[PDB]
RNA sequence: UAAGUGAUCUAGAAAG
RNA sequence: GUAUGUCUAAAUGCUCUUAUUUACUAACAAAAU
């Protein structure tokens, strides 16, 4: 498990998250993917939780885009991926509450 | 093993000494040292060093070595290939010159 | 607390099948595991040169690639890999797989040989 | 420093003054007269035996590569350029006499040096294309001066005859010279030895050319001087040798022999050497003379150099010591008496066997050193009296003490010793060969040199060892005893020195392994994971340890004169497990030369049998003595004879190997294709499990049961399909690199397991390993990941569980 | 550590045995009203 | 250390990786030469 | 066998890297070796080396150091200050 | 004033530069010859006489 | 007439 | 010796597959008869 990723992703540490989220409710919404279809999110934190995320992963988006090298298509790909992240916030704010 | 767990006969001789096998068992050790150095491709200069150790030793040893000579030239003599019997009566001179 | 560490405590309270299961039905759900193009670092055997910027990475020179599978193996039983690298100067996406028929490499839409 | 050197050269004339030189020339040139030597011509288009020379060259070529799997860029285009002469033997041929007719200037020599921790030496990488023509000068040559007759009788090396076999002849020489050990009227033998120091170091590449020219073609000779005169590389430093030869280039060792012979003539003077020879239509054998009355004559009797390491047996009537002494005393006056003092005796010895300090006899051997430094020029070589011995039998003196090739041999007539007593191991019994008594007896002990050189080259084996593979480690230990072992067999005994040393080395070698294992705790590696062959799994090392040593009373010992008693430990705890020995198994040197002598006897009487009745001698008679001699008899009948009967000069080469080669071969002194394997130690494989209890008793160290076998029959390792076909990606590999299954260590620890990891431990914190129940008394690396890789996936529980259910 | 044109052997004088394993373990599947789907081992 | 590639399982020139393809390719290879004699077999019938 | 664009850019390397270090140079190109590259500057490229011919008195010299230390032919041009195949 | 030297083993920058990187013997080289070709000589003219007689 | 008594090093953990 | 750095506003149970590993790490060390 060399490269820390695969530490992560041992059993054990898995483990212990289960358990963390189990008992007090630390979860990781960075560590799990954020889920497609909106509206099998019945709590409100969590919703809220995943909205952020996508606004973090938003910034992130933006803070690259903008470098140097502006003619290469990976930029061009990105514009795509930010409007995708874009979309996606907009659902997260959803009307039911 | 301690035959050949052993650098010069004289270490050998040693170590069958440590044993201090019964009055016995000293002709039947002998016969096995002869075994082996007629076993050795040519005749070593270490089994009769050995030999004289032993015999140096104690009477019993010097008896059991005459008996075993007894029983090759008599009985154990003819069975021998060449090369093997020429190697123990060189052993036999060694053992018989002084 | 020493990467010679013989035994990782465990909790008072561990299952080990159980925690297995609950870390299985828990890694659906996790980002990394499930996902391709995990990290690998390897030195490029190929020698070659990046087709944006022209840029020649030479033979041995060290990388932190992506390794990932291909579905489509060769023969039957034994795998081919895509080995993902970028160029030094310019981060285009250079590759190569590795087909195992002559015992060496075949370039993928990256860079050529020379 | 060398670069220096050739400056200071340069700067004021070769240290040789020009009549000096024209002198040794003219002797040069009288000597070849006497022996009315035939000139070594260029090799003709159309020569007999070219072929097969340039054959022999390749294989010899080959010999450096065939053995290690690691070639780098150079090695391999030498390589390619080998199978490019095989393929082609004509072109080559003809580019190779090209090159000689040509080529006067050369590729520059890269020279690494190596580290044999008491003494580093040079090695001189030449250029692979170079170097091809290089070797078939130097078997052409050789072959040509063995036809001919170039070297006389007395320059040893270069013979067929293995080291101690030379050593052996020597002694019996010695013996055998006639009234050598009388002291009743005082006939004074001296045996004067020494080295002829810087002799390589100090040729004049004119003078030599002029003496190649003399004895070989006058291009060749041309060609050979050039060769010499290269440009020296090393790292960032460079230079041009303008004098001196180098030692590493393949035909250089003809070159030094060649020099070698004429210092040899000096020593001697003309006449002497004449007789030494023999006359030119039957020549003398090694110290053998038409008549007895010339041998009286002269006071030198035997002489032979041997690599540069000349040795001269004078023998003295008292009225001619007297007047040596004498002369002596007028050159160099001493009146304190400080003849004894700085006097070059052999601390190896005690005391009262060692060379006595006698006024007379000590001033002797000094005024015959002194005289033979005269008779050559200093500039020409440098014969130190820090590298010389004198020993000098006489009345008062009793040993004839002198180092050979390694050995140190005592010669003491039995005469002179007071109580004959019998005999011990490591004396050969020197014989009269007229008489057939065992006249003189004579003591070996490996030469402190050679036990440096052992030491050394264990070092060399311990260090860079970091990794191995255990059993890598454990078959170089083995490669090394053996080479220390077969090269002196006889003479290891007496040696105490050399004994300890093995003890130690070995212990070292085992601490290596243990070392990777990071324990060293003696309970958990019983000499059954050592010792154990690896045809069970173990490292198989061929121990020469467990022998109880001779001690002795140390005060007494260095001192006047000795016995064997009281043993010390030797190696290890020991479980009552006497591990044999390899010695035991290794037939004592004398013995050997006594069973050439018959079966070659025999061989000879055999081949008489059957020209008599007209018949092809089969070699299935001859078994029986097919595996005893010197060479083994079977040298006569392998399916490759006709070619390695062209190879004359191997020793010679094969010697002079260590000035080209980075690792060399520590089998040098003898070599398989000329000789046969002069030794066998599959009995000791036999016996090493014997002694370890049989199979069963291993078995039960190892996790053999733990697989759930019956029995032991028809279980091996590795053993995969073939694979040959696709196995040309490898270089010189010789199809599979090693037949011998190599244990990875991690393997190895899990076969072991159960000895390794035990209850019985010293000061092992036991843990339980992680989710199984399998306690491991302190952190043994590689076992635990075995243990976990065998119980993945909670294995342990799975199993209880399962009996359970 | 380690230890189609082969058809017409099968038939001579030595004695064989052809052993199957395939129909061993054996399941029935069916749903009930409430939607369970009982996975049902059979005797094989 | 000089070439680390050789200490990846990926690495096809890596011994071992090697050994397995022509194990594949030797198993492989067998079938299609007992199916080829009898394909052969067929055509000679027909 | 050395082509001229090659030997070219091996000189440019020399002013870039070192007389002293062979291996990059080798490197840089392809087919020639790092010892046999050395070689080649030694005989070729470096300036300091006349490699040009010269008068008949220098001829003569040569010819007398020929006699005189027969063929130690370094050693000749070393003295000369001419490189030794041409000496040759 | 003290130069800027330019090593012919270091190249921090890599910044090249337009390539900045006795004949007397003593009497012996000679003499040695003379004596030499000189025996030499003798010993082929006398070789030759030895083989007339 | 007298052999064969005793001398017994060690010993693992981290980081690199 | 399993490098590193920037980047961060405050569906539920179910079972079935194994005589393996898309395994990763190379800082560590490098020879023959
Ligand atoms: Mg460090």
């Amino acid at each position: 498990m060399s490269r820390n990723v695969d530490k992560a992703n041992s059993v054990l540490v898995r483990f212990q998250e289960q358990q963390a989220e189990s008992a007090g409710g630390y979860k990781d919404y960075s560590r799990y993917q954020r889920p497609r279809n909106v509206s099998k999110v019945k709590s409100i934190k969590e919703a809220n939780e995943w909205k952020r995320q996508v606004s973090k992963e938003i910034k992130q988006k933006s803070t690259r885009i903008y470098d140097p090298s502006l003619n290469e298509m990976q930029i061009a790909e990105l514009n795509d991926e930010l409007n995708n992240l874009f979309k996606e916030w907009k659902r997260w704010q959803w009307h039911i509450d | 093993l301690v035959l050949k767990s052993s650098l010069s006969g004289d270490e050998a001789a040693h170590k069958l000494l440590k044993l201090k096998i019964a009055n016995n068992l000293k002709k039947s050790v002998v016969d096995i040292i002869i075994k082996s150095s007629l076993q050795e491709s040519t005749f070593s200069k270490f089994y009769s060093i050995l030999s004289e150790r032993m015999i140096t030793f104690h009477r019993s040893w010097q008896t059991a070595y005459n008996e075993t000579f007894e029983q090759n030239y008599t009985q154990d003599i003819e069975d021998y290939e060449t090369d093997q019997l020429r190697i123990l009566g060189k052993f036999w001179g060694h053992l018989i010159s002084y | 607390s020493e990467r010679k560490a013989i035994n990782k405590y465990y909790p008072p309270d561990y299952n080990p099948l159980e925690a297995e299961k609950l870390s299985r039905k828990m890694a659906k759900k996790l980002k990394t595991m499930n996902k391709s193009h995990a990290s690998i670092r390897l030195m490029t055997p190929f020698s070659m040169r990046c087709l944006e910027c022209n840029e020649y990475i030479p033979k041995s020179r060290k990388f932190n690639g992506k390794k990932e599978l291909l579905k489509e193996k060769y023969l039957d039983s034994i795998k081919i890999y895509r080995l993902t690298i970028s160029c030094p100067r310019c981060a285009n996406s250079i590759a190569f797989r590795t087909d195992p028929g002559n015992s060496d490499y075949v370039m993928e839409v990256g860079g050529v040989r020379n | 420093n060398e670069q220096e050197r050739q400056r200071q050269i340069q700067k004021n004339g070769p240290e040789i003054t020009p009549e000096e030189a024209t002198t040794i020339f003219s002797v040069m040139v009288e000597w070849l007269e006497s022996r009315s030597f035939s000139p070594i011509p260029f090799p003709p288009l159309t020569y007999k035996n070219d072929t097969k020379i340039l054959v022999l060259a390749l294989e010899d070529l080959k010999d450096v590569y065939a053995s290690k799997v690691r070639l780098n860029a150079s090695e391999r285009e030498e390589l390619a350029l080998i199978e490019e002469a095989y393929d082609n033997p004509h072109d080559t041929l003809n580019r190779i006499k090209k090159y000689l007719l040509t080529q006067r200037v050369f590729k520059p020599v890269d020279i690494t040096m190596m580290e044999n921790y008491q003494n580093i030496s040079p090695v001189y990488s030449v250029d692979p294309l170079e170097k091809i023509t290089d070797a078939y000068l130097d078997q052409y040559l050789w072959y040509e001066a063995d036809q001919r007759k170039l070297f006389p009788n007395w320059i040893k090396p270069s013979d067929s005859e293995i080291p101690p076999l030379l050593v052996y002849k020597w002694t019996q020489g010695i013996n055998n010279l006639s009234e050598i050990w009388d002291v009743s009227r005082g006939q004074s033998a001296v045996l004067l030895e020494t080295t002829l120091g810087e002799m390589a170091e100090k040729i004049d590449f004119t003078l030599l050319n002029r003496l190649l020219r003399l004895i070989v073609d006058p291009n060749i000779a041309d060609y050979i001087t050039a060769k010499n005169n290269v440009v020296i590389n090393f790292k960032d430093m460079s230079h041009v040798n303008k004098y001196g030869l180098i030692r590493g280039l393949k035909f250089a060792s003809f070159i030094f022999q060649y020099y070698g012979l004429v210092i040899d003539l000096l020593l001697l003077g003309q006449e002497r050497a004449t007789d030494l020879a023999g006359p030119a239509n039957n020549p003398n054998e090694f110290m053998q003379f038409k008549s007895k009355e010339v041998e009286k004559a002269h006071p030198i009797r035997l002489y032979t150099r041997y690599l540069d390491r000349i040795y001269m047996l004078f023998h003295f009537e008292e009225d001619e010591g007297e007047e040596l002494t004498d002369e002596y005393l007028a050159e160099n006056p001493d009146p304190n008496f400080e003849n004894s003092i700085g006097y070059n005796n052999r601390k190896c010895w005690p005391k009262d066997s060692r060379m006595r300090l006698i006024r007379q006899d000590v001033n002797l051997g000094r005024a015959v050193f002194w005289e033979i430094q005269s008779r050559v020029p200093t500039s020409l070589t440098s014969i130190k009296w820090e590298n010389a011995f004198v020993s000098v039998y006489s009345k008062n003196n009793p040993n004839l003490l002198f180092s050979m090739c390694g050995f140190e041999v005592r010669i003491l007539p039995r005469q002179r010793m007071e109580e004959v007593v019998s005999n011990d191991e490591g004396v050969w019994d020197l014989v009269d060969e007229r008489t057939k008594q065992r006249t003189a007896k004579a003591y070996l002990k490996v030469s402190e040199e050679e036990i440096k050189k052992f030491d050394s080259r264990i070092r060399g084996i311990l260090m860079a060892s970091g990794s191995t593979t255990f059993t890598k480690v454990a078959a170089k230990w083995n490669t090394s005893l053996i080479s220390l072992f077969t090269y002196f067999r006889e003479a290891i005994v007496a040696t105490e020195p050399l004994l300890d040393i093995l003890v130690k080395g070995e212990t070292r070698i085992q601490n290596r392994v243990k070392l990777g294992l990071n324990s060293k705790m003696p309970t958990r590696f019983p000499p059954a994971v050592f010792y154990t062959p690896k045809e069970l799994g173990g490292l198989g090392m061929i121990s020469a340890s467990h022998i109880l040593i001779p001690a002795s009373d140390l005060s007494w010992s260095k001192q006047t004169d000795t016995g064997i008693t009281h043993f010390r430990a030797g190696m290890t705890h020991e479980d009552e497990k006497l591990i044999p020995t390899i010695f035991r198994y290794i037939t004592t040197w004398e013995n050997e030369f006594l069973d050439s002598q018959r079966v070659w006897a025999e061989y000879a009487t055999k081949r008489q049998e059957a020209i008599q009745q007209n018949r092809r001698l089969a070699f299935e008679e001859l078994e029986g003595s097919w595996d005893r001699g010197i060479p083994r008899i079977s040298t006569l009948f392998q399916r490759d004879r006709h070619t390695l009967a062209y190879d004359r000069g191997h020793r010679i080469r094969r010697e002079f190997k260590q000035y080209s080669l980075e690792r060399n071969s520590p089998f040098w002194w003898t070599n398989s294709h000329h000789d046969g394997k002069l030794w066998n130690l599959n009995a000791y494989r036999t016996d090493v499990i014997q002694a370890l209890g049989g199979i069963e008793t291993i078995l039960e160290h190892t996790l053999f049961k733990g697989t759930g076998f019956n029995s032991w029959e028809g279980l091996f390792w590795e053993k995969a399909s073939g694979f040959e076909d696709s196995m040309q990606f490898k270089k010189l590999t010789h199809a599979q690199r090693t037949g011998l299954s190599q244990i990875p260590n991690r393997r190895f620890t899990l076969w072991w397991s159960p000895t390794i990891n035990r209850a019985n431990v010293y000061v092992g914190f036991l843990v339980q390993l992680d989710l199984t129940g399998i306690f491991l008394h302190g952190k043994i690396p590689t076992l635990k990941i075995s243990l976990i890789q065998i119980f993945r996936a909670h294995l342990w529980q799975k199993i209880h569980e399962s009996i359970v259910f | 550590i380690y230890q189609s044109s082969n058809y017409a052997e099968l038939f001579n004088n030595d004695i064989k045995l052809f052993v199957d394993d395939t129909n061993v373990y054996r399941v029935t599947v069916h749903k009930t009203f409430e939607g369970n789907v009982a996975t049902k081992a059979i005797n094989g | 250390s000089g070439d680390l590639n050789l200490l990846k399982s990926w690495n096809p020139k890596l011994m071992k990786n090697r050994k397995k393809v022509w194990e594949t390719e030797q198993d492989l290879i067998t079938e299609q030469q007992k199916l080829n004699t009898r394909l052969k077999e067929i055509e000679k019938e027909r | 066998v050395w082509t001229n664009v090659e030997d070219q850019i091996l000189k440019a390397a020399v002013q870039k890297y070192g007389t002293h270090q062979w291996s990059k140079v080798a490197s840089l190109l392809q087919k020639k070796t790092a010892r046999q590259s050395e070689l080649r500057w030694n005989e070729y490229l470096n300036p300091k080396l006349n490699f040009t011919e010269f008068s008949k008195e220098e001829d003569a010299q040569l010819l007398d150091l020929a006699r005189e230390l027969p063929n130690q032919w370094r050693t000749i041009a070393d003295m000369m200050a001419r490189p030794a195949q041409v000496c040759v | 004033k003290i130069p800027a030297a330019v090593s012919n083993w270091k190249n921090p920058n890599g910044y090249t530069v337009a390539l900045e990187r006795n004949n007397t013997i003593n009497d012996g080289f000679m003499k040695l010859s003379e004596a030499l070709e000189n025996a030499d000589k003798k010993a082929r003219q006398e070789i030759r006489s030895k083989m007339e007689l």
